[PDB]
């Protein structure tokens, strides 16, 4: 199908840019004492 | 006081003597004309 | 203090964060405007006319070069070593058919690099040390004096010169094969030494440093921890690494003496890079390579090829074809 | 440099972490066919 | 690669439920 | 206490030149590796392989003299001597090339053997076998260049030639068929080697400019004690200096060291990555828009299309004589050349 | 053929001379 | 049937053994001979 | 016999002298027979 | 040091130049007649200056065939009368 | 052009002038040791 | 530690961590294994390699149709 | 030009992860009890 | 659960997070060309 | 695109550069 060329990386980044902030948040927290 | 001939020894000439023999040769055939 | 006074006790500061200086005065603006210039023209400049013949090549990102195709090109064979500055041009557009961003860029970077390596000096002298590190890097410099100055002068033309980007210092490489046998040539022989034997040294004494580390550290945390800046302590066993290199090769191989060991480090790839720039600056001048095209002969006197003659077949090759619009009598004489 | 009294640790808990990532990949599952188009 | 994206998308989201059922953080009384 | 254990102790005393274990593959290996070199440089033709003189005895200087390849038409064989082509035969084995695996088969057993080596002493002086590691490069990049890359081509005959105009025209070669300055793995070499040999200057620079005054001599070297436990040199004071220089300054010595075996190791391995790729043609020759914009637009001129004109005219001009076996024949109108040239 | 002998007459003439210079130390070594 | 390659190949077998075997006749006579002393 | 007899010095100078007649000798093999492209 | 006699001793005595007074020439003089008297070339099968080419040829003798390389090399020796 | 060759060379000149006069200003002294250097 | 029926069965067969048989035991014969590997490996390389040819061995595509 | 059209989401992902995996270390290492 | 006795911290310093963008970016910047072709 | 993802990983660098210098960990003497 002729699909929008830039859907691609729009959906890749769309997903992994605000899932790698909530990973990040998270495994600072997990690594702080207590 | 000292050994002559030891591992030392051996390694030494395996090298140098077939060194001054080469040199001969190489020696002779600076004379060689075609 | 007068405001003179203060102004240069600021420039000669052992407290600033990046050290100034005297020589800092004239290298901060001409790096400023070579890197601005560069990085401008790398994306942006039109295509330059390198060698005068009306063939404009392309050099920046925007004109249909990738990173590894692109550079700024050369100034034009007709301005040969004329001083091209921006007011001698009738436009920019005019200035930049001819590469004067070339000209502007390694004429600013070459006084702003020269004015790097007095800056060496000068802070080894405000914090009182020993003054040679400026030494060490006079090899490297003399190297791009070589190619960006003392060659085009040689030859008459920055059209010349070696180019600014990757692909265009490969074209520079091939043809200087073509032109000088550089490869039959002992001061880049004497470089290759240099480069091989000071990447075998680097890993050598990195390897012997590393594997005597003295243990200071659990098996669940890096070994470098072992060490802490400024400690007084030695923080691996020359000793036992002088034991070791001494046996893998023989006793009196090896150094025992860590300054004397660290100075041949510095002097090897010095000399040899040394000889490296000694070697395209005098092929400026066209004092070539070693040439032993036909130099055996059999009895009647056919031709017997040597791995010379081979590479005399290649280097023709490469002559033949560069530069393939530029040439309209026989002889390459620059 | 004295420190800075008005610095704060920061928290994502795993249930945080969970709900988000949800979010992000059904969001990103809504508007994937309109990226392609 | 439009139907690889949306099927790696759809299966990402499957993991996740798998995390979150069987690694919850565990819900404790106080 | 048996013979084992015996031959053991042997085979370590502390003696001018160290012997072990690994000596009895090494030493053997490794000799016979130089002095075949010697032997054939010094004596040995390449007529019938090659076409060409490569001794001392025909008139070649240390410069042109080499062991060269076999003809291409022994393919890869071993080329033992008491082979099927060979048979047995000394000077016949000279005259096909016998000497060229000899050389690179016992040159690539000596290596194992020098690395064994390296083992060895370090297990038995108690140092970390750091040294073996970082030799694990120059065996990627003998291995990769002498073995592989031969044996993805036609024959042995492709593999470089023993001998120092013999590899300038291997690296020619390169450049013409394969374009191989453009290979990323190749610039990673690079990188690592120029890297190597700056970290090489740079820090034995520094060391010897940040010395204590640790006696009156004006030429320092004595100042020095194997046995000292001090530090010959200011680190502090060498991490100002580079820090208000360059910017940034090493601040840990081991990282510093660790970074140096690092550099290099890992340039050459990239560069041998690189060659396994130039064994099956699979070379990184061109750029595919570059060439679609230039096949339709006689007007776009970049370096990278100035630099394959440069590798037509090696290919087409040195082919029939660095190729014989092909028996080529290229006519002076088919040359390509450029203008009067 | 002769001229091994002509060429290796000087090697073996070397080795049998030094031997006979080295042969009491040898002895002792030994 | 033995081919001329398959006695090569036992010539070239034979000729390693050889080697190896004089190798290390003579390192165990020599570490038999000349032993370290310990105490 | 006993070591030290002849000065270091002196063998250094000659062994170097040797050298640099061999290698002048090599070089003078460059321009005369084989190799010389004469 | 590892109980070897050092280099120096045995260099600067007088008795290991008499030795070597005799064993150095007697060698160079012996590879000196490794080519003189032409051996070096039936040895390693090098070309006299007069043997690369018959008189009216002007094709190398190129080895192309592996198995019968042997006696291509000697055809190729024939050919020279 | 001529603007900017003027205002270029009046840069230049400025900055030179500041090397120079700044390496007159007592840069001997200018070190941690020995300042008397006169 | 946990205990389970199939970790009770296996128990026997993760007990004997660290046992030797004493000094080089069957260390000779390994060796006989071992020179007998290498030289079936030099063999086949050889075959491969046309250095060995052996009646009714044809190394080739054509070996059989 | 012609380029290929997964350069693009090629360099990028490239990029990002293993960026990305670094960043996740660095600030889980920061916020561990100092 | 009883909890794991091998389980170790992770860490990653600055200088080596700033080293390793720096091998990532420069190693894109390289390899770049070569995925656009 | 190729031109914006050249320049966008060199400004990136350049931008990595000056975190590298100016905001460093700080070397301390122990
Ligand atoms: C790292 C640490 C190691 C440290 C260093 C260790 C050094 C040890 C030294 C080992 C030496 C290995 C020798 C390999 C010789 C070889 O290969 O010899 C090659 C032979 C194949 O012979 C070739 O075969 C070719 C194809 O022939 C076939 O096709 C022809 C045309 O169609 C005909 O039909 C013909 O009859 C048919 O045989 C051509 O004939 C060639 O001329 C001929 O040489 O394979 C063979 O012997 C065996 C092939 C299978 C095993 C190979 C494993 C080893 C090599 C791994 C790398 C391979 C390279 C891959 C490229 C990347
Ligand atoms: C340990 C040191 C060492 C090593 C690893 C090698 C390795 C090699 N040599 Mg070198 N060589 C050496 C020392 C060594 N050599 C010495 C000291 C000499 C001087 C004599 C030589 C002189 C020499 C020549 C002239 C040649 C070689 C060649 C070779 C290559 C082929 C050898 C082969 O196929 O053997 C096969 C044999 C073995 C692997 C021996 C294994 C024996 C097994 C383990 C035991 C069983 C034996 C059995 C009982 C015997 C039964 C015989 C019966 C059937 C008749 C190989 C790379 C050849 C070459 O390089 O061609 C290009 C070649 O022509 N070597
Ligand atoms: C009669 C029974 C029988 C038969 C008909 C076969 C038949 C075969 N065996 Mg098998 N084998 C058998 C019993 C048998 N085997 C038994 C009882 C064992 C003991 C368990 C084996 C163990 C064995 C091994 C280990 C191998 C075979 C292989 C083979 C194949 C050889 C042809 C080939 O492609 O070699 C190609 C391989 C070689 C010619 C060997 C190369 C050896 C290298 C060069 C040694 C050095 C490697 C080192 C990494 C150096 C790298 C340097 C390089 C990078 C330059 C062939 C199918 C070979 C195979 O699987 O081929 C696909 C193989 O490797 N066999
Ligand atoms: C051409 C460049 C080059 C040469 C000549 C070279 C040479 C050497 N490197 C050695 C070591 C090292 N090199 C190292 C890293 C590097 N080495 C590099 C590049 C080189 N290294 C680079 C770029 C690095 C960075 C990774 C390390 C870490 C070491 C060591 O630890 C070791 C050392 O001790 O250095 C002080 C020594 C190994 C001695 C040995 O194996 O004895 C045994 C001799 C044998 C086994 C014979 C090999 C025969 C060879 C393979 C084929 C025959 C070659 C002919 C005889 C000569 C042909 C010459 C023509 C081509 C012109 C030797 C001096
Ligand atoms: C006692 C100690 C023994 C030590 C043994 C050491 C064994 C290994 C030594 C290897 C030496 C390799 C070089 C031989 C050169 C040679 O013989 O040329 C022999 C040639 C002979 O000269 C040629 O002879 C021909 C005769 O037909 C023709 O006349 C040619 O025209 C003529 O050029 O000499 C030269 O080419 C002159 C220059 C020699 C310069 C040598 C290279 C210098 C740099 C070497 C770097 C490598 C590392 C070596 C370190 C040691
Ligand atoms: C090409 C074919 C190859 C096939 C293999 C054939 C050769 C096999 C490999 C041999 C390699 C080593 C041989 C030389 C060993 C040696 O010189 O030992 C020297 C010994 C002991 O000397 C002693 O030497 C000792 C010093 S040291 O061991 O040399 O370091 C010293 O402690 C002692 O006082 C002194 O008397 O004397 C010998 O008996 C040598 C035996 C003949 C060899
Ligand atoms: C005297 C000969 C000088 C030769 C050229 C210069 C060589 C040394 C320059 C290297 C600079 C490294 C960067 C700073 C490194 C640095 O800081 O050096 C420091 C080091 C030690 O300094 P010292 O203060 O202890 O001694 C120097 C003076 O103060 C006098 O004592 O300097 C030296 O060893 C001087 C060496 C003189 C003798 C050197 C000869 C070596 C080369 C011989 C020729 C080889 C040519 C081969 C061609 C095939
Ligand atoms: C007047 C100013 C002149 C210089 C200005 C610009 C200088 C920029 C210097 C590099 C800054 C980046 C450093 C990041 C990484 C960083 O911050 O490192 C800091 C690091 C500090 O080392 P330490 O010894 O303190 O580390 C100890 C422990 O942290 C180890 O875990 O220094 C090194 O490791 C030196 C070796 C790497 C040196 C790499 C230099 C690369 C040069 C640039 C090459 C790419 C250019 C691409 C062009 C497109
Ligand atoms: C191969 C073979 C073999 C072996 C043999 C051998 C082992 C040999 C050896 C040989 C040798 C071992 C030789 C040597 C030679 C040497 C020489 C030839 C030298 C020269 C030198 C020179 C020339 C010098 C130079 C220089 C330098 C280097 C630097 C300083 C300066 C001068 C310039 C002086 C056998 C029988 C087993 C088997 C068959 C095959
Ligand atoms: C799309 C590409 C993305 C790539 C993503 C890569 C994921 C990487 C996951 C890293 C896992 C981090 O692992 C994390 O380590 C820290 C310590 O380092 C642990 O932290 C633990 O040690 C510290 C320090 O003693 C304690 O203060 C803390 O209370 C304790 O729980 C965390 O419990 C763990 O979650
Ligand atoms: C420490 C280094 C010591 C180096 C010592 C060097 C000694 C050199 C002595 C030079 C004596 C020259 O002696 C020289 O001998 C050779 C024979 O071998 C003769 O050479 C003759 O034989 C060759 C072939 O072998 C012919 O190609 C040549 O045309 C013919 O003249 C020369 O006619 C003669 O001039
Ligand atoms: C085109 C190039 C220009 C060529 C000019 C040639 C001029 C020749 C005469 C130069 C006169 C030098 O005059 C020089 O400058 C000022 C004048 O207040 C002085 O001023 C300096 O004094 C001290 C010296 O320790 C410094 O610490 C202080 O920073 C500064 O005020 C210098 O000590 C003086 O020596
Ligand atoms: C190769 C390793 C072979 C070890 S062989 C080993 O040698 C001992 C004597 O040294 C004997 O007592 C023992 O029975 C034997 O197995
Ligand atoms: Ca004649
Ligand atoms: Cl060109
Ligand atoms: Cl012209
Ligand atoms: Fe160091
Ligand atoms: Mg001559």
């Amino acid at each position: 199908m002729e699909v929008n060329q830039l859907g691609l990386i729009a959906t890749a980044l769309f997903v992994l840019v605000p899932s790698v902030f909530l990973i990040i948040l998270y495994v600072q927290t997990e690594s702080q004492q207590k | 006081s000292y050994p002559i001939f030891t591992v030392r020894w051996v390694a030494v000439h395996t090298l140098a003597v077939p060194t001054i023999f080469f040199l001969g040769a190489i020696a002779a055939m600076q004379f060689i004309q075609r | 203090a007068n405001l003179w006074e203060r102004f240069c006790n600021w420039v000669t500061s052992t407290d600033n964060r990046l050290y100034v200086g005297w020589f800092g005065v004239i290298m901060i603006p001409t790096l400023l405007a070579a890197t601005i210039c560069f990085v401008i023209a790398f994306i942006a400049a039109p295509p330059v006319d390198i060698d005068g013949i009306r063939e404009p090549v392309s050099g920046s990102l925007l004109y249909g070069n990738n990173i590894i195709t692109g550079a700024v090109v050369p100034s034009s064979n007709a301005i040969g070593l004329h001083f091209y500055p921006i007011w001698e041009a009738a436009s920019l557009d005019e200035w930049l058919y001819n590469g004067g961003p070339y000209q502007l860029i390694i004429f600013h970077f070459l006084l702003g690099a020269s004015c790097y390596m007095g800056r060496q000096w000068e802070l080894s002298y405000r914090l009182g040390m020993r003054p040679w590190i400026c030494v060490a890097y006079s090899a490297p410099l003399a190297s791009a004096f070589a190619v960006f100055l003392i060659y085009p002068i040689g030859q008459g033309s920055f059209s010349d010169g070696m180019p600014l980007g990757i692909s265009g210092t490969f074209n520079f490489m091939i043809v200087f094969q073509a032109e000088h046998n550089i490869l039959m040539h002992p001061f880049h022989q004497l470089g290759v030494a240099g480069v091989f034997g000071g990447a075998l040294f680097c890993a050598m004494h990195g390897s012997l440093v590393t594997s005597s580390l003295i243990r200071e550290t659990t098996e669940t945390e890096s070994a470098n921890y072992g060490y802490k800046f400024g400690q007084e302590e030695e923080t691996y066993n020359i000793v036992a690494a002088h034991g070791y290199f001494g046996r893998l090769i023989f006793q009196y191989a090896s150094f025992n003496n860590s300054r004397s060991l660290h100075f041949f480090l510095a002097a090897w790839p010095v000399v040899g890079v040394w000889f490296a720039a000694l070697g395209i600056s005098t092929m400026a001048f066209n004092l070539n390579g070693f040439n032993f095209n036909h130099s055996v002969i059999d009895a009647k006197g056919n031709v017997i090829n040597t791995w010379a003659d081979i590479i005399n077949r290649a280097n023709l090759g490469m002559e033949v074809m560069h530069e393939r619009n530029a040439h309209n009598f026989p002889l390459d004489l620059a | 440099m004295e420190p800075n009294p008005n610095r704060q640790p920061v928290e994502l808990n795993r249930t945080s972490l969970y709900l988000g990532l949800l979010l992000i990949l059904v969001l990103a599952l809504l508007f994937s066919s309109y990226f392609f188009n | 690669m439009e139907t690889i994206t949306y099927v790696f998308i759809f299966a990402c989201i499957i993991a996740l439920f798998f995390f979150a059922i069987f690694f919850r953080e565990p819900p404790r009384i106080t | 206490r048996g013979w084992f254990d015996i031959l053991d102790d042997w085979l370590k005393r502390d003696r001018f030149v160290f012997v072990g274990w690994s000596g009895i593959l090494l030493f053997p290996c490794a000799y016979l590796a130089l002095g075949g070199w010697l032997t054939g440089t010094t004596f040995v033709t390449s007529w019938y392989t090659h076409g060409l003189a490569s001794s001392y005895l025909e008139g070649c200087n240390f410069l042109t003299v080499a062991v060269s390849t076999p003809a291409n038409s022994m393919g890869h064989s071993l080329l033992l001597l008491w082979g099927p082509e060979a048979q047995g035969d000394f000077t016949r084995w000279c005259q096909l090339g016998g000497l060229w695996t000899f050389i690179a088969l016992h040159g690539a057993f000596g290596l194992i053997g020098f690395m064994l080596r390296q083992f060895e002493i370090a297990r038995l002086v108690g140092v970390r076998p750091y040294n073996a590691i970082a030799f694990s490069a120059p065996i990627a990049v003998f291995v990769s260049v002498f073995l592989i890359y031969p044996l993805g081509q036609s024959s042995w005959f492709f593999a470089p030639s023993f001998g120092v105009a013999a590899i300038f025209r291997f690296l020619l070669f390169f450049q013409g068929f394969h374009n191989w300055t453009l290979n990323p793995f190749h610039m990673m070499g690079v990188a690592g080697v120029l890297g190597g040999a700056l970290l090489c200057a740079i820090h034995g620079a520094t060391v010897e400019n940040t010395l204590f005054q640790d006696g009156e001599g004006a030429s320092t070297f004595r100042a020095f004690n194997p046995t000292q436990a001090e530090e010959t040199y200011s680190m502090v004071t060498a991490n100002r200096f580079w820090s208000q220089i360059f910017g940034i300054a090493f601040s840990n010595k081991r990282w510093l060291h660790f970074f140096m075996l690092f550099v290099p190791v890992t340039g050459l391995w990239m560069s041998a990555i690189g060659v396994v790729g130039l064994a099956l043609n699979l070379r990184s020759y061109d750029f595919i828009s570059q060439e679609i914009r230039a096949a339709e637009d006689p007007e776009f001129e970049t370096f990278y299309t100035k630099n394959l004109l440069l590798n037509e005219g090696i290919r087409a001009w040195m082919a029939p004589q660095d190729q014989p076996h092909e028996n080529f024949v290229f006519p002076e109108e088919v040359l390509p050349r450029g203008n009067a040239l | 053929d002769w001229r091994v002998l002509v060429v290796l007459l000087p090697v073996l003439l070397a080795a049998g001379w030094a031997v006979r210079n080295i042969l009491p130390y040898a002895v002792k070594q030994v | 049937t033995i081919t001329p390659s398959l006695k090569g190949f036992f010539i070239g077998l034979l000729s390693g053994a050889v080697v190896l075997g004089l190798t290390f006749a003579v390192l165990i006579a020599i570490s038999q001979i000349d032993k370290v002393q310990r105490s | 016999s006993e070591g030290g007899r002849i000065p270091l010095w002196i063998v250094a100078t000659v062994a170097g002298m040797g050298v640099i007649v061999i290698v002048g000798l090599f070089f003078y093999g460059a321009y005369a027979g084989l190799g010389s492209s004469l | 040091t590892t109980g070897e006699r050092p280099f120096s001793d045995i260099i600067t005595s007088v008795r290991y130049w008499v030795i070597h007074s005799i064993t150095i020439p007697a060698l160079f003089i012996a590879g000196w007649l490794f080519v003189s008297t032409g051996l070096a070339y039936d040895v390693f099968g090098t070309p006299r200056p007069d043997s690369y080419y018959a008189q009216e040829q002007r094709s190398i003798p190129l080895v192309t065939d592996r198995f019968e390389a042997k006696q291509q090399v000697e055809t190729f020796l024939e050919q020279l009368k | 052009m001529e603007t900017l060759k003027i205002t270029v060379y009046i840069v230049v000149t400025f900055f030179v002038l500041l090397f120079v006069f700044g390496f007159l200003s007592g840069d001997p002294a200018r070190n941690p040791k020995r300042k008397d250097l006169e | 530690a946990r205990r389970t029926w199939l970790g009770d069965i296996l128990r026997p067969l993760n007990s004997e961590y660290g046992k030797v048989a004493p000094g080089w035991g069957t260390t000779p014969l390994m060796a006989v294994f071992m020179g007998l590997f290498l030289v079936f490996l030099l063999i086949i390389l050889e075959i491969y390699n046309s250095t060995l040819i052996l009646d009714g061995v044809n190394v080739s595509w054509k070996a059989l149709g």
